[PDB]
């Protein structure tokens, strides 16, 4: 399993996702 | 040099069909001849005194003009036979194979050959059935002039008369063919869906072209004609056809194109999007002694009320023309059949390539095959229409989305997908493989699966590797700043707390600037 790290348009973190 | 080897053979054939009839015109005008002297002959005995030899002569003259008679017949025998092998390889194979390559252009497929080529052939054989006529009744001269007991032209005359018009109709009414199937002009590249109250276009041409032809044939399109779906189906619509119904032939090609032909609806099984109708084309020869009807059909086309229904009447052209080599299986989606990934995988690049200047690579449709069959995926696996248009798989349907994406591309992509810089269609974990192990500021573009509207992204590693992705650019955004200019500006802050770029290199190696720097506005 791994994550990625989402970014907005602005650059901002917006959070992350997990996938397998 | 298959195509060459079936190209040269028929070239022969109909030369052979050529030079045989000069053969038969040749040896009739010396029958001819031959009769004339034996008529003189048989005529002038009593002058003659000197008269054994000439009674003798006379005996031996009517044995020539009977081995010519029957020479002659025997003659037009093989010419007919020969003729009817050529043209049943013109119109059964040939044209045959040449309306299936219309069916693939009109989805995309490989362009259309001229009909150029099967026009000299056609036109060849019917020249040569005309002048076959032409020599029937000649010979029927000669009968009635002079007949015997057994004659072979008297034999003969009814069966080589019928065989003879009987391939001449065959060919003539297989030579009436739809050259460009309806197409409403201001959306040249989906033929096959018309919309009510717009214009379209459909060009209609004879492949026998004959002088005597021209301006002589009235060709009527008729909507619907002979459909037992209107009968059989419940709610199927029933359409008038606006503007000029009629147009005569003129040449070089023979042909008749309609334009300004409109639709308009008269005053559920099937869907709009999968309800087929049909053009129909009907013209009439007529000559003294000489009637032929002729008639043909455009491939089944879907109308639509509203242009937001264009994708979906697409998809349906899409299945039919890949899965049916038929022009009138209306109720195709009724029990509508599956596709395998190889047919559909070449449809789909050829939207790709037909829209852009690129179409779709083995990695891509791999990652698509992926989408519609799962990691089971096969070249013979079988996609349902249910799946590919219909149902949901995620909250929105497959083709749906493919299309969304073809507009993004063709509206605001078009220059980076045709240089090669847009991955596009590439599994999470695809992105992983390629990503990981490689230079810190590495990224891709590829489109979203989560976006209904049809959006772009790029996803980028980073030394702890950790991944990044952006959140997806849907036409709005791009309307207002390019996508070049996106990725040329795009910061993310830094742990100095400095606002920096991580787009650096496009995979494989390439620095963003000499990517994207030929797309810049600035």
């Amino acid at each position: 399993m791994w994550s990625v790290f989402i970014h907005g348009h602005d650059g901002s973190n917006k959070g992350s996702k997990t996938y397998t | 040099t298959v195509m060459l080897d079936k190209q040269k053979e028929l070239d022969s054939k109909v030369r052979n069909v050529k030079d045989k009839v000069m053969c038969i015109e040749h040896e009739i005008k010396s029958l001819e001849d031959l009769q004339d002297e034996y008529d003189f002959k048989c005529k002038t005995l009593q002058n003659r005194e000197d008269q054994k030899q000439e009674q003798l002569l006379l005996k031996k003259m009517y044995l020539m003009l009977d081995n010519k008679r029957k020479e002659v017949v025997h003659k037009i025998i093989e010419l007919l036979n020969v003729t009817e092998l050529t043209q049943n390889a013109l119109i059964n194979d040939e044209l045959v194979e040449w309306k299936r390559r219309q069916q693939s252009a009109c989805i995309g497929g490989p362009p259309n050959a001229c009909l150029d080529q099967l026009q000299n052939w056609f036109t060849i054989v019917a020249e040569s059935l005309q002048q076959v006529r032409q020599q029937l009744k000649k010979l029927e001269e000669l009968e009635q002039k002079y007949t015997y007991e057994h004659d072979p032209i008297t034999k003969n005359k009814q069966v080589l008369w019928d065989r003879t018009f009987s391939l001449f109709q065959q060919l003539i009414q297989s030579s009436f063919v739809v050259e460009r199937q309806p197409c409403m002009p201001t959306h040249p590249q989906r033929p096959l869906v018309l919309k009510t109250g717009v214009q379209f276009t459909v060009k209609l041409r004879l492949l026998v072209k004959l002088q005597e032809l021209n301006y002589n044939l009235k060709v009527k399109v008729l909507f619907d004609k002979d459909v037992n779906e209107r009968n059989t189906v419940k709610g199927f619509r029933k359409f008038n056809i606006l503007g000029t119904h009629t147009k005569v032939m003129n040449m070089g090609s023979l042909a008749a194109e309609f334009r300004h032909l409109q639709l308009k609806e008269q005053k559920g099984p099937l869907i709009v999007t999968e309800e087929l109708h049909s053009l129909s084309f009907e013209t009439q020869l007529c000559q003294p002694g000489l009637v032929i009807d002729l008639e043909t059909t455009s491939l089944p086309v879907v109308v639509i009320s509203n242009v937001s229904q264009l994708p979906s009447g697409w998809a349906s052209i899409l299945w039919y023309n890949m899965l049916v080599a038929e022009p009138r299986n209306l109720s195709f989606f009724l029990t509508p059949p599956c596709a395998r990934w190889a047919q559909l995988s070449e449809v789909l690049s050829w939207q790709f390539s037909s829209v852009t200047k690129r179409g779709l690579n083995v990695d891509q449709l791999n990652m698509l095959g992926e989408k519609l069959l799962g990691p089971n995926a096969s070249p013979d696996g079988l996609i349902p229409w249910t799946r590919f248009c219909k149902e949901n798989i995620k909250n929105f349907p497959f083709w749906l989305w493919i299309e969304s994406i073809l507009e993004l591309i063709k509206k605001h992509l078009l220059p980076l997908w045709n240089d090669g810089c847009i991955m596009g269609f590439i599994s999470k974990e695809r992105e992983r493989a390629l990503l990981k192990d490689q230079q810190p500021g590495t990224f891709l573009l590829r489109f979203s699966e989560s976006s209904r509207e049809g959006a772009i992204t790029f996803t980028w590693v980073e030394r702890s590797p950790d991944f990044h992705a952006v959140e997806p650019y849907t036409k709005k955004e791009l309307s207002a700043v390019t996508f070049p200019d996106i990725i040329r500006n795009y910061k993310v802050m830094a742990a100095e707390n400095i606002p920096e770029n991580p787009l650096k290199y496009l995979y494989p190696n390439i620095d963003k600037d000499h990517a994207f720097g030929k797309y810049y506005s600035r």
